């Protein structure tokens, strides 16, 4: 059934699973036309498919050409997501295929279920968590590869960098969701926190800076403050 | 006109014949039902006074034999049976009519209700849904489950309706997932009409038979099947024009005949609101939509 607080540690057991987030697949800017009407212009998107135990991120880049001449694009985006997830699963060896796929939005359940009818033993599940994966495009290197793409492309990233060498996947997921929640609530402040100290760099093959354990506790503390604050500035408390 | 005689009425029972029903008291001198219109299927059904649980009954066609009812005190129900000795049967019936111990099938001359409910229902197709080949008539009751229900437990006593499942490989062509799931025309016209049912008459017959089992026996899997067959048509962008016109008539008379107080259980809000207001065929069911909105505006 649905994924929620009560079954949160299932994510870190040894049954292969993937989160699928479609919130960045179909992206538009809205603008005025010369006649003073409103029009949209699509920009490149991405499917965010993440193994929470390993940190594996299969980032499928959705190039704007996929929308050309299509109607009802927000509905098509869910089926395009489903088609690409299904294609990914079919491309993996049997022992790498997931046993469950968890969609972050319930409107993906039927599209994914239909595309995965060939895989009756893969559970398609919703979740009651309000996970912050939409903020993935606030990670500079991920935004960069999406916006530069001139064709459809799959790019393979570890979203935990090398963290699992030192911490567990439960702790790594908690750090990731905290960083992303911060970036979603106030991107500028979050990014200021992450970079203010020039001496801490981001390795060429990493997404996040190379903090020591002690520096990560400071950072994590600053991100919590931000989220509680912005919750202040937002609700006046 | 044909006759279904009763040996006796040992237990108090409400007896239904088609859409008619009457009360028989324990050991009342009731010996059956006469003037039954030839040319239609019929159903005779029962609800015991003592146990309103288990409505049950028999689908039959008088052209296919001489049938009578006889209570069985061991199994505790009114059983339909065939009399093969035709001279014996005529004599029995003639005696019962002379003593006027039969109720008359009370069809009003203006009235086409039963015809309109059973237009496409054939006894030969009923017998393929209800498998009991040694008898010419078919037993149904409230509790019988459908083949699809058993997939989700006694097979000999199942209702073998055509399985319809919108999220199945049968319904969805590889490569047309979004297309086939949002516009079920392939599934309706190629898979079901051309492939399984062969023509829309056989389709409509199963649909009408499912509705009637739902209404007369409160058979829940029948109700599921009726709604599924409606939804498949309404969710298809491409339906023959004659099928839509006939569907509208079919549904009109089902809704007209439904007991006003059973609407809450026998009508699925989601299917009906989708079919009348959202589906491809939202504008094609004029009679059904008008009677739905004037009789059950709460459901909508
Ligand atoms: C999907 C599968 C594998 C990876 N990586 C590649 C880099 N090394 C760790 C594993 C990423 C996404």
């Amino acid at each position: 059934g649905a994924m929620n607080s009560s079954n949160y540690a299932e994510l870190f057991n040894n049954d292969i699973k993937l989160f699928v987030d479609d919130t960045n697949v179909y992206r538009v800017t809205v603008h005025k036309t010369f006649e003073g009407n409103v029009a949209t212009k699509a920009i490149n998107g991405c499917i965010f498919t993440l193994n929470p135990k390993t940190g594996h991120l299969f980032l499928k880049i959705i190039h704007t050409s996929v929308w050309a001449g299509q109607k009802r694009l927000s509905q098509l985006a869910k089926w395009k997501t489903a088609e690409e997830v299904s294609a990914l699963v079919r491309s993996l060896p049997k022992e790498e295929q997931p046993k469950q796929i968890i969609v972050t939005r319930k409107a993906m359940l039927d599209p994914l279920e239909v595309h995965m009818l060939d895989f009756p033993n893969i559970a398609i599940r919703p979740t009651e968590l309000r996970l912050p994966f939409s903020a993935a495009m606030s990670i500079d290197k991920l935004s960069d590869v999406v916006m530069k793409a001139t064709e459809p492309q799959m790019v393979l990233f570890n979203i935990y960098d090398d963290w699992l060498d030192r911490i567990s996947s439960y702790t790594a997921f908690s750090r990731l969701t905290l960083l992303l929640r911060a970036l979603k609530t106030n991107e500028e402040s979050a990014k200021m926190i992450l970079l203010s100290d020039p001496t801490i760099t981001i390795k060429s093959y990493h997404l996040w800076p190379s903090f020591t354990d002690e520096q990560w506790i400071t950072i994590e503390s600053q991100m919590r403050d931000l989220i509680l604050t912005e919750y202040g500035r937002k609700y006046n408390v | 006109m044909n006759t279904v005689p009763f040996t006796s009425a040992p237990i108090e029972v409400t007896i239904g014949i088609d859409q008619y029903s009457f009360n028989v008291k324990e050991n009342q001198p009731f010996h059956g039902i006469k003037d039954i219109p030839i040319g239609h299927v019929h159903v005779i059904h029962f609800q015991h006074a003592d146990n309103s649980s288990m409505r049950y009954g028999y689908w039959f066609d008088c052209r296919m034999g001489n049938f009578y009812i006889q209570y069985d005190p061991k199994d505790g129900l009114y059983k339909m049976m065939e009399e093969r000795d035709g001279a014996k049967f005529e004599n029995i019936v003639h005696n019962f009519k002379e003593r006027q111990m039969m109720v008359s099938y009370p069809k009003i001359d203006e009235d086409d209700t039963w015809y309109n409910l059973t237009e496409f229902v054939q006894m030969d197709k009923i017998r393929k849904i209800v498998r009991k080949d040694e008898n010419q008539f078919s037993y149904v009751d409230s509790s019988m489950t459908t083949v699809q229900e058993n997939e989700l437990s006694d097979p000999a006593h199942s209702l073998n309706y055509t399985v319809i499942n919108f999220k199945s490989r049968e319904a969805i062509r590889p490569g047309h997932e979004m297309e086939d799931f949002l516009d079920k025309s392939y599934y309706l016209n190629t898979v079901m009409l051309q492939g399984i049912f062969k023509n829309s008459s056989n389709y409509f017959g199963e649909l009408q038979f499912a509705f009637l089992n739902a209404m007369f026996f409160g058979n829940y899997g029948s109700s599921l099947q009726w709604h599924a067959m409606i939804e498949l048509i309404c969710s298809s962008a491409t339906v023959p024009k004659h099928m839509l016109d006939k569907l509208d008539e079919i549904l009109y008379y089902q809704i007209k005949t439904l007991p006003e107080q059973y609407s809450d259980i026998l009508l699925n809000e989601r299917v009906w609101n989708i079919c009348l207001y959202s589906s491809f065929q939202k504008n094609s069911l004029h009679n059904t939509e008008k009677i739905m909105e004037n009789k059950y505006p709460e459901l909508l």
